[PDB]
């Protein structure tokens, strides 16, 4: 148990780095927030099997529900970015610096 | 909460599964749900304040039931204590160490 | 959209904010940011242009990321304690995450670059929504843990939003920008007092809001987006001049004015506990939020900028704007000060 | 009350997935309430006993709590056998 | 069918939930002893 | 066997180096596919059963949209790949160095508090009723319909709301 | 003798496998009113054996735009995807005994779909990419309606365990209470397995050969055995289901004898409505799943929900 | 702090009941109907002290009685009982409806010849009252004393001394 | 282990095949036979270009009705509780807003392909 929360926090940090330093697409960047959602999941999921708390094994389904609904309303937003420029390359998005 | 609207109705929407010690299904108790439910026990009406320093004793016990720090701690020393024995050639397991006891029943 | 998408969607932008405030677990808490951060996005890009679909992007992806870190937060808290609420013996690391990702969602600065730009891309109406009602959220979660929060990068992060906003808001012709900087300056205000008095953050807030709402509602009047746009209210909207002043020394901090109380309140606090240094760069960089809200003013009340011919058009016609919401929330933002004991308590 | 019954002949003849959609979603909703077994179900879950049946101390002001299993008091699943 | 069937199934599985409950009191006593004994037997070797 | 589970951590680690380098999505959706079934194989080995698969099967369809998207939307003549750019060739490899550096550091000035690579596999599973019969985590799970009502209307709506939500952000 | 069970489930199975291409290919001949192969071998009992072994002389393709380490991947995923398919599956005995086996079997049918996607994807010829991009649209056809078919008809079953399957259907097949999910049920396999008249991916017609059209020799050669052992794992599972064969304690020859009876008719079943149709159109699948069976799914759904509640009839949990 | 007590090799030594679980299961029902007594008194000691080294007295008295109740039968019953669990142990679940054959004759042969009845469906998982000599613990979380609570502060409300007291309001 | 045991076994026979495939035919590689196919004329454009999807709503609908299906699926346990009613309520309720969604989404056109 020790050693795999290190490990797993250290790939949370590696998604946050990877979410926080972009390249070209979006769409890489919505998948490092994947990345976090999948780390959070299997921590909380270790976290309630390891104490025996039965009773907290609902919220790690939620963190996929309310995880998909951003993947969902990420992926619409990707689609009006690609129907103005044709990609979805961050350094479009930059209009609103006037 | 910031609007103890669950209070004033009197309803309970998440209050009953905060922590380890609250009812589980088919009533399995949870690891260190004696320790907790010491600690809530403790803590409870003297404040928050005063809880961190007069209900320590309850706390510290509960944090070594949930995290084992001095367990996991203790058997490391008495294992890599055995190590260094055995190496010299000062000390051999038992039978019932090294898998060959007599299994209860 | 048609009334059903209207109902879902207003219901829950309005929902999520109840969900944190009444939620005693800090899941229940996350989930009630989720439903701002979804159900907004659709108001915020109604629109569909270039502008409005970047500030509907920029928003997400901030946002989002910062509700994972603070989700990392309410899980290694969970790891470390079995409970779903930060206590006493919670790790100090554990909360300072939760405070920059918060940050990060009130946008307060350093944390900031977001907020001006996508109050930039949006309609007025959308700016007032993610200026005031956005912000009870993560302010609600932090009044909570105040016993527990750091105060050095409490004080920190205050003094930067400060000074951005003063310094951001100074540069501005764009409205929308000048409220969004407006904003992360009184955010300042109410972090830097919340460690000690999250009374006081409570009173900031609510005069900030009917402070800012009325200054969007002025602004919708016209649709007015600039400053020689808001210029030509002399020969538009002339009755509003009296009022639009006045908020705007208000936002300023001006005596005798209901928008003195909060920074006066606060300094006062600040110094009952010895932050006599932190207390007074905060009063003397306020000094610069009056320049470009006088420089505003100047534009608007004190001053006839050169109108246009087709502006006499606008004369033939009438108006039913503003409704009687802006003129009780006008009065009330300028001339409760004689009213200051009943307020703070 | 006239029109209806030309609608949901017409509905019947091209859109049946849909007629039997909201039937057998409406029939699942008020089959529960009328059913007379209803109330079984949780009689039933009720008379699983997945935990031990950890005996209390006898004090002796209990006058309807069976000392041995085997004796005529206490809740009986009769109504199972026979259900 | 399916109805009388499982009905016949829960009584079946209730039976076989008594049968269980009728042993506990023997495999928790074996338990505690089991578990006794390999404490002391760890204890006899830290010791050591 | 004693390393089992530290072995599915480091590949779940690696798994989310991989991603956050950040090559063309189509294959960081392998990588969450590869991370997201090593991570099933963790709340497996800790007991867990339904959580595992769960997670399993909700990111096997999410990938597949997302490789819908990426044949789209994402994908330029070039796709990058994890050896198609020296830069990022060496932090991949860089990356996995690390990890062995900061293991067998941080294993060495506690040896026991963070990684107890000396004690690897003796602190797994702590306690478990041996003679239960009522312990899956579908149980637990399923206290959504009785105990943690709450959990499931938020749950609900969330995705109620949703639909409402993506049809209006995609309208033309 | 674990390795030795193996033995004698991948090698019958891998046989019933090659001459499930011989029953096609003869079946689909006197059903178009010729004769089918009957030559390699006493009625073509040989013709399986000499294409597996041409295929496998065949020189083997690598294109130069593929992405190779993809490539190969997606045909060995396929057949390994398809014998894990089998270790679960109670003949009555099961060689992988798991409790939640049906979600085994939904998982890893999922995981193979990423064996069409990467193959394609990474063929980088465009219809190739077309295929690929079918494979998305028939997944997101059938997979809502085939996973809440499954959770109404294990409401009368109690669990996610294959091997109960055999105790609720002592006495009746599931086909009486549950013959509305099973023609569902039946509808998805062959979207599932991308049978006719759902071979979209493939789809010689109108792409030239969909995602495998850059596949020549040995690695095609693994595309196809998983996609029959596919077809008879399908039905193998639909007559477990829905069809419960026989089942006595002592004498569990009974049951495999009549479960492999039922699962040879339902794969001819495949193979007589490969012959029968013509080829859906796959937008118009999506609306053959999304506007008729899932309406009928939810329906069901709530109807098996409250079935068991208002007849007393909850299943046992063990 | 303390030094963990535990009982020495030769206190936890008894008789062990040596029989396979389908052993057991055959006779389970009868023998919860037999040995209810001396079982009811080890849980109730076993809940009640929430500590195992306390009932190590109690716990072999349930092996003491477990033993008697198997050597009655391996003295009147023991061919229809040696049919039934050898035939119960060939399921994989070890399920009684495989057996209601071999069953019936080991009930027939333990009511003649011992008058042994086999409880009904539920019966067995009644909860009992048990009697007992044993006294009952009190402080069985060895708790400390709670910490006091604050004192509270007596007197009725009067309006605030000259008003909010706030700078230079007056009211 | 018998789980890890028969997989590896698969995974084995599936390299094996692979490698016996590519080792064992006599191979004869040039320019013209493995560039790709396209009905025997030459490509006009890479295959890596952008590709409409014209059922992209639906995509992201399947992710909602995706997990959906997460919630459901813990109902085998859900009908051994107690409160039948509540669990039963819960449950009639979760699939009514899943198909009140879905008619939604019908009726908005959102299931037709963007043309
Ligand atoms: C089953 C196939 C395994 C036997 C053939 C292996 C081919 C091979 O690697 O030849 C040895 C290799 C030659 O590989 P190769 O290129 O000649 O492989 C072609 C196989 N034949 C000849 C049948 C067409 O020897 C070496 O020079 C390197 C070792
Ligand atoms: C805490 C609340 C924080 C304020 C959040 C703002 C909520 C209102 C959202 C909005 O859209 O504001 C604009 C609203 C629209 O009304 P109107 O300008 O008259 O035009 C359409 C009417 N036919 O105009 C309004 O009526 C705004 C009234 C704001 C009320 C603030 C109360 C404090
Ligand atoms: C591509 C490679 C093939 C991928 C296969 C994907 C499908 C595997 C799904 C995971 C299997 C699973 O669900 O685990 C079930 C089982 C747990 O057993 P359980 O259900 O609890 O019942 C008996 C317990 N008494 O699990 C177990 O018994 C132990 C865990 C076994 C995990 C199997 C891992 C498959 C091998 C992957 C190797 C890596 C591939 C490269
Ligand atoms: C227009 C151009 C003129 C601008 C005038 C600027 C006014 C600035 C006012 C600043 C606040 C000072 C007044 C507040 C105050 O302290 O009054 C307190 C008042 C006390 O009551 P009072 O009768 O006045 O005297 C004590 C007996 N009760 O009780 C009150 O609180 C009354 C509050 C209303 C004050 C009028
Ligand atoms: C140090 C070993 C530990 C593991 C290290 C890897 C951790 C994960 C980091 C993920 C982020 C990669 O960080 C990367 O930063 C580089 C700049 O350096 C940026 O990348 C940008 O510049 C680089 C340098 O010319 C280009 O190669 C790249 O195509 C371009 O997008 C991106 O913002 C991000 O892709
Ligand atoms: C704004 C909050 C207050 C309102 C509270 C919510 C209740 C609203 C009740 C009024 C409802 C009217 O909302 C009704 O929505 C439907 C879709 O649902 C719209 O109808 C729409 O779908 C139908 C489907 O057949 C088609 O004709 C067409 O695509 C479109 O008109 C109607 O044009 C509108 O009349
Ligand atoms: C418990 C539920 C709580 C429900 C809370 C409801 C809060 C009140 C929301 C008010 C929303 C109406 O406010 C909003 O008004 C503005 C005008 O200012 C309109 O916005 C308008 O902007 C410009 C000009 O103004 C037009 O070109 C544009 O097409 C139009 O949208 C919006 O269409 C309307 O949505
Ligand atoms: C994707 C890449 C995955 C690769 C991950 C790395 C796999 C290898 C695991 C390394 C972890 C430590 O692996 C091994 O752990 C054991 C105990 O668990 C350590 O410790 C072992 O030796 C020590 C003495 O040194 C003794 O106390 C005892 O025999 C045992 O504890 C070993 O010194 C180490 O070799
Ligand atoms: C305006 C927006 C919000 C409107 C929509 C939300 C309405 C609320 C619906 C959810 C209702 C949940 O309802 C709430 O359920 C929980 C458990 O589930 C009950 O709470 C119960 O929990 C457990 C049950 O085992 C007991 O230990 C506890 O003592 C008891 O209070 C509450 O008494 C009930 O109020
Ligand atoms: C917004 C979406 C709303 C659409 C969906 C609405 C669904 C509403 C479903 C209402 C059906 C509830 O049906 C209700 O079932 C419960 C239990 O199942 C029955 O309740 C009965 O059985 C239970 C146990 O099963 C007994 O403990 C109880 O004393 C008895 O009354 C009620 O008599 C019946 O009325």
């Amino acid at each position: 148990m020790p050693s795999t929360f290190f490990n797993l926090t250290m790939a949370f940090s590696l998604s946050l780095l990877g979410t926080l330093m972009f390249r070209s697409h979006l769409m890489s960047t919505l998948l490092c927030l994947e990345g976090m959602v999948l780390s959070l999941f299997i921590m909380t999921s270790v976290t309630s099997l390891n104490s025996n708390s039965m009773s907290s094994m609902p919220i790690p389904i939620t963190i996929l529900v309310f995880a998909a609904c951003e993947a969902a309303v990420g992926l619409a937003l990707l689609v009006k970015v690609s129907n103005t420029y044709g990609t979805d390359y961050v350094q479009n998005l930059n209009l609103l610096q006037c | 909460p910031f609007l103890d609207i669950q209070k004033k109705l009197g309803i309970s929407l998440d209050r009953h599964f905060m922590f380890l010690s609250a009812e589980q299904p088919y009533k399995n108790a949870a690891r260190c749900h004696a320790f907790e439910k010491e600690w809530i026990e403790c803590a409870h009406g003297i404040g928050g304040t005063r809880a961190k320093k007069e209900c320590k004793i309850e706390f510290d016990d509960f944090e070594e039931c949930l995290l084992r720090y001095k367990t996991m701690r203790r058997m490391h020393d008495i294992k890599k204590q055995r190590e260094k024995l055995m190496k010299e050639g000062k000390y051999t397991p038992p039978p019932h160490h090294s898998g060959r006891e007599e299994p209860r029943p | 959209m048609n009334p059903i998408t209207l109902a879902i969607i207003y219901f829950t932008i309005f929902l999520g904010p109840v969900i944190t405030m009444s939620s005693t677990n800090l899941m229940l808490m996350w989930v009630g940011l989720e439903f701002s951060l979804l159900a907004i996005i659709p108001m915020l890009i109604n629109k569909k242009n270039p502008r409005s679909t970047e500030a509907a992007t920029k928003y997400f992806v901030t946002q989002a990321t910062a509700s994972m870190i603070i989700l990392l937060a309410i899980v290694l808290n969970y790891k470390q304690l079995g409970t779903w609420m930060f206590q006493q013996q919670t790790n100090g690391l554990i909360l300072n995450m939760t405070l920059m990702a918060l940050s990060m969602k009130l946008g307060l600065a350093p944390f900031h670059f977001w907020l001006p730009e996508v109050t930039q891309g949006i309609p007025l109406h959308m700016g007032l929504i993610l200026l005031t009602w956005q912000k009870i959220a993560p302010l609600s979660i932090l009044i909570q843990i105040y016993p527990l929060l750091n105060s050095t990068i409490i004080l920190m992060l205050a003094i930067t939003s400060i000074f951005m906003g003063a310094w951001g808001g100074l540069n501005q012709t764009q409205m929308r920008k000048i409220m969004a900087y407006s904003s992360i300056a009184h955010m300042g205000w109410m972090l830097a007092i919340l460690p000690y008095n999250p009374s006081l953050t409570l009173l900031n807030l609510m005069i900030y809001i009917i402070l800012t709402a009325p200054m969007f509602m002025a602004l919708m009047l016209n649709n007015s987006m600039t400053i020689n746009s808001i210029s030509l209210l002399w020969n538009k909207t002339p009755a509003m001049l009296t009022m639009i002043s006045l908020m705007l020394l208000s936002l300023g901090g001006l005596p005798p004015l209901t928008g003195f109380l909060p920074k006066w309140i606060i300094i006062t606090e600040l110094m009952k506990n010895n932050c006599l240094i932190m207390a007074t760069l905060m009063a003397m960089m306020a000094l610069l939020n009056l320049f470009f809200y006088t420089r505003l003013i100047y534009s608007t009340s004190l001053t006839m900028f050169p109108t246009n011919n087709n502006s006499k058009m606008m004369t033939h016609q009438t108006k039913t704007k503003p409704n009687l919401m802006f003129s009780t929330l006008a009065i009330m933002s300028t001339m409760t000060l004689p009213l200051a004991p009943q307020l703070i308590t | 009350a006239g029109r209806i019954s030309a609608f949901l002949k017409n509905a019947w003849a091209k859109e049946p997935v849909l007629v039997v959609s909201f039937s057998v979603w409406g029939l699942a909703i008020i089959m529960p309430m009328i059913s007379p077994y209803t109330k079984y179900a949780s009689m039933i879950n009720k008379a699983t006993p997945y935990n031990y049946p950890v005996p209390v101390r006898d004090d002796g002001n209990m006058p309807d709590v069976p000392s041995h299993p085997q004796d005529p008091l206490g809740p009986s699943l009769d109504w199972l056998k026979n259900l | 069918r399916m109805m009388r069937w499982n009905q016949e199934r829960r009584r079946l599985l209730i039976e076989d939930l008594e049968a269980r409950i009728a042993l506990m009191p023997l495999f928790q006593a074996e338990k505690d002893r089991r578990t006794l004994q390999i404490l002391r037997e760890n204890l006899e070797e830290e010791a050591i | 066997m004693n390393n089992y589970i530290f072995v599915l951590s480091s590949l779940f680690l690696v798994g989310c180096l991989g991603l956050a380098l950040k090559p063309s999505p189509i294959y960081g959706g392998l990588g969450l596919i590869v991370s997201g079934f090593v991570g099933c194989l963790m709340v497996l080995g800790f007991g867990g059963s339904f959580l595992g698969l769960m997670v399993f099967l909700i990111y096997l369809g999410g990938m597949l949209v997302v490789f819908g998207y990426t044949t789209a939307m994402a994908t330029e003549e070039y796709p990058e790949t994890w050896g198609s750019n020296w830069l990022i060739l060496g932090f991949l490899v860089l990356g996995v160095i690390m990890e062995v550096f900061l293991i067998c550091v941080l294993n060495y000035y506690d040896e026991v508090g963070v990684i107890n690579l000396d004690g690897l596999g003796d602190w797994l599973m702590y306690e478990v009723d041996d003679v239960g019969v009522m312990l899956e985590g579908g149980i637990g799970v399923a206290a959504m319909y009785s105990c943690a009502t709450w959990m499931m209307v938020v749950a609900g709506w969330s995705l109620f709301a949703g639909i409402f939500i993506i049809i209006e952000i995609t309208r033309d | 003798m674990f390795f030795i069970n193996i033995l004698t489930l991948l090698v019958p199975i891998l046989i019933a496998m090659a001459f499930l291409t011989l029953v096609e290919r003869k079946i689909l001949g006197y059903m178009q009113l010729r004769k089918g192969p009957n030559i390699v071998g006493p009625y073509g009992i040989l013709q399986p054996f000499a294409d597996a072994m041409k295929l496998f002389m065949k020189e083997p393709m690598r294109p130069l735009t593929t992405s190779m380490s993809l490539f190969i991947i997606a045909p060995t995923l396929s057949l390994t995807l398809a014998l894990s398919l089998w270790v679960p599956l109670p003949m009555p005995h099961p060689l992988i005994n798991l409790n939640l086996g049906i979600l085994f079997i939904l998982a890893t049918s999922s995981l193979s779909v990423y064996s069409i996607l990467w193959s394609g994807w990474a063929s980088n010829s465009k219809y190739s990419l077309f295929g690929a991009l079918r494979a998305v649209a028939q997944t997101i056809s059938y997979e809502v309606t085939m996973a809440i078919i499954l959770l109404s008809v294990l409401l009368m079953n109690g669990s996610y365990s294959l091997q109960t399957l055999i105790t609720t259907q002592e006495h009746m097949w599931l086909l009486l209470p549950a013959w509305p999910m099973a023609m569902m049920w039946f509808i998805s396999t062959l979207a599932e397995t991308n049978r006719a008249p759902f071979d979209l991916t493939e789809g010689e017609s109108e792409l030239v050969s969909g995602f495998n059209v850059e596949y020549a020799a040995g690695p095609f050669a693994l595309f196809f055995m998983a996609e029959y052992t596919n077809i008879i794992l399908m039905n193998a599972l639909t007559t477990i289901i829905f069809l419960g064969p026989l089942y006595y304690i002592n004498l569990p020859e009974l049951y495999s004898t009549n479960f492999m009876m039922e699962a040879l008719l339902l794969s001819s079943t495949f193979l007589w409505i490969r012959a029968s149709y013509p080829r859906f159109r796959y937008d118009q699948l999506m609306h053959l799943l999304w506007k008729n069976f899932l309406p009928l799914t939810l329906a069901l759904c709530m109807w098996h929900i409250s079935l068991p509640i208002f007849t007393a009839g909850v299943p046992p949990y063990m | 702090p303390g030094i963990v007590e535990l009982p020495t090799l030769e206190e936890l030594k008894v008789e062990e009941v040596k029989v396979s679980s389908a052993v057991l299961k055959a006779a389970a029902h009868h023998y919860g109907a037999q040995c209810d007594k001396t079982n009811k008194e080890f849980m109730l000691c076993r809940w009640e002290e929430k500590d195992p080294r306390r009932c190590l007295k109690e716990g072999k008295l349930v092996n003491g009685c477990a033993l008697n109740f198997f050597r009655q039968i391996k003295s009147h019953c023991a061919e229809p009982f040696t049919e039934y669990w050898t035939c119960l142990d060939y399921s994989n679940m070890q399920l009684f409806r495989h057996c209601r054959q071999q069953q019936a004759k080991f009930d027939q042969c333990v009511l003649d010849k011992l008058g042994w009845v086999r409880p009904d469906l539920g019966q067995l998982s009644k909860v009992t009252k048990v009697k007992t000599d044993r006294p009952l613990p009190e402080n069985p979380y060895h708790s400390r004393a709670r910490p006091e609570p604050n004192p509270v502060i007596e007197g009725d409300l009067k309006p605030a001394k000259h008003g909010t007291r706030f700078f230079f309001w007056t009211v | 282990m018998n789980l890890y045991t028969v997989i590896f076994i698969n995974i084995l026979l599936s390299l094996t095949l692979i490698l016996v495939a590519f080792w064992l035919p006599q191979m004869n590689l040039y320019s013209e036979k493995a560039n790709p196919y396209e009905c025997g004329f030459d490509p006009t454009s890479s295959a890596r270009l952008p590709f409409s999807m014209k059922f992209f709503l639906v995509a992201i609908t399947f992710l909602l009705f995706d997990l959906e299906i997460a919630l459901l699926l813990p109902l085998p346990w859900a009908i051994q509780t107690i409160k039948t009613s509540t669990m039963m309520i819960m449950a009639f309720i979760l699939v009514t807003i899943l198909s009140l969604g879905l008619a939604y989404e019908w009726t908005q056109k959102g299931l037709e392909w963007t043309e």
